[PDB]
């Protein structure tokens, strides 16, 4: 079928042979297919889906990055990526817990700016470590 | 000769000799964790660069500065070295071949521009008579890419205002445990690749924002990662060069025993033989 990579820019994270994925994008989360188009660009924090041969899938933290598309083979270049069971749903409860907290703890649009992304963040392993379970 | 003297640069050569050996102790543990951390670097400039090959053969195109193969009026070199010695001759090496690649630019009229990432590439360079244009020292055991940004960035704004045409980084590849090579590549002009354009899978992102601000973020994000990769893997050649050097100077620490040893011996026996002898015929 395809062919897809992924790497957290101080760590390989995925490498082989695959049939389907989906994955967040510049907006939002996204249903990607293989053959539909040509171009590429940026990640919000979010997270993928890997299904392989005899359909065998696999889920990927995604905090922050670009996604190539165009290719047969195709790579996922993450500013910083978790492997699915490095993670935990603990984990993703204690980044709720400091997302609620931080929510409380930012007034200005200036530290806002990184609040926000923490929350992001947070959410983001919100939904891996929930689509984890499958 | 006179024995106490020699006994004492024997000393000297045992203790040296011991010390020497510690040294290669220490260079051997710095190699393991240099080669781990090569190893964590490799998959991500090895999928940066995996990017920007398929980008080279893309249909739905549009121009670029770090793309297209403009003319060369000036070259730039980013130096790797180290801040210390007894490495053996790696950064002589590599300096020797920066120096012919120059030579040869300089046979043509064009000048270069160097950016040093090691103090004796400051040092070589500025006491024969390079251009210098930016320089950083003193990395530490650990190096780590937000400090090196800063000469990149300086060598990138000499592209980007139009300046340089070429861009190049030179660096010893560790190729082997025991075998390592200096080399100079391409760096900021997009090189050749081996492929006709992909025409469709999944969704184009292109187009959700601008595609040339994208761009230009994607390629400063691919300089430096190669940049990171080839200051650790000529960390890696360094500690390699290093034990190397050391267990040559145990050997020949050795060797000098053997030898100083038997200058002491000859010179024992004579001494207690001439003092004899004028004991001897002294009693008359």
């Amino acid at each position: 079928t395809y062919h897809l990579d992924v790497v957290s820019a101080e760590q390989q994270m995925f490498s082989g042979l695959v049939e389907k994925i989906q994955v967040t994008g510049s907006e939002g989360e996204l249903g990607i297919y293989p053959g539909h188009a040509p171009l590429l660009t940026a990640i919000k924090p979010g997270m993928i889906r890997i299904v392989k041969q005899h359909g065998h899938e696999e889920f990927i933290y995604l905090s922050g990055g670009i996604l190539e598309v165009q290719p047969g083979n195709v790579t996922v270049l993450a500013d910083t990526a978790i492997r699915g069971q490095d993670l935990d749903e603990a984990r993703a409860m204690e980044a709720k817990r400091k997302a609620e907290e931080h929510i409380s703890s930012s007034h200005g649009d200036v530290d806002y700016a990184q609040a926000s992304a923490e929350l992001a963040k947070a959410i983001a392993q919100l939904r891996v470590i929930e689509l984890t379970k499958k | 000769a006179g024995a106490k003297d020699i006994r004492s640069k024997i000393a000297s050569v045992q203790n040296t000799q011991k010390i020497t050996k510690a040294m290669e102790m220490v260079a051997a543990s710095k190699m393991r964790k240099s080669q781990d951390r090569m190893a964590a670097s490799r998959p991500y400039a090895e999928t940066m660069r995996k990017v920007i090959g398929h980008l080279a053969h893309g249909n739905l195109e549009y121009k670029h500065p770090y793309l297209e193969d403009r003319d060369v009026k000036r070259v730039g070199y980013l130096v790797v070295s180290t801040d210390r010695g007894l490495a053996g001759g790696l950064n002589i090496n590599l300096f020797k071949k920066l120096l012919a690649e120059m030579k040869t630019w300089t046979d043509k009229g064009v000048q270069a521009d160097l950016a040093m990432i090691g103090s004796k590439g400051v040092s070589f360079f500025n006491s024969v008579g390079g251009n210098v244009v930016a320089q950083v020292t003193g990395m530490g055991d650990n190096p780590s890419l937000s400090e090196l940004i800063g000469p990149v960035k300086v060598m990138l704004q000499a592209y980007d205002e139009g300046r340089l045409d070429k861009l190049y980084i030179v660096s010893n590849k560790f190729i082997n445990t025991m075998s390592q090579v200096p080399t100079i590549s391409q760096l900021l002009p997009l090189p050749a690749s081996d492929d006709d354009d992909l025409k469709h899978k999944s969704w184009d992102y292109l187009y959700e924002p601008d595609p040339k601000a994208l761009l230009d973020t994607l390629l400063r994000r691919y300089v430096e990662s190669q940049v990171y990769q080839g200051v650790v893997e000529n960390l890696a050649s360094e500690q390699a060069a290093r034990m190397v050097a050391m267990k040559a100077a145990t050997d020949n620490g050795g060797s000098l025993i053997k030898e100083l040893q038997l200058v002491y011996n000859k010179a024992r026996q004579a001494s207690i033989t001439q003092e004899l002898t004028e004991i001897v015929s002294g009693a008359a």
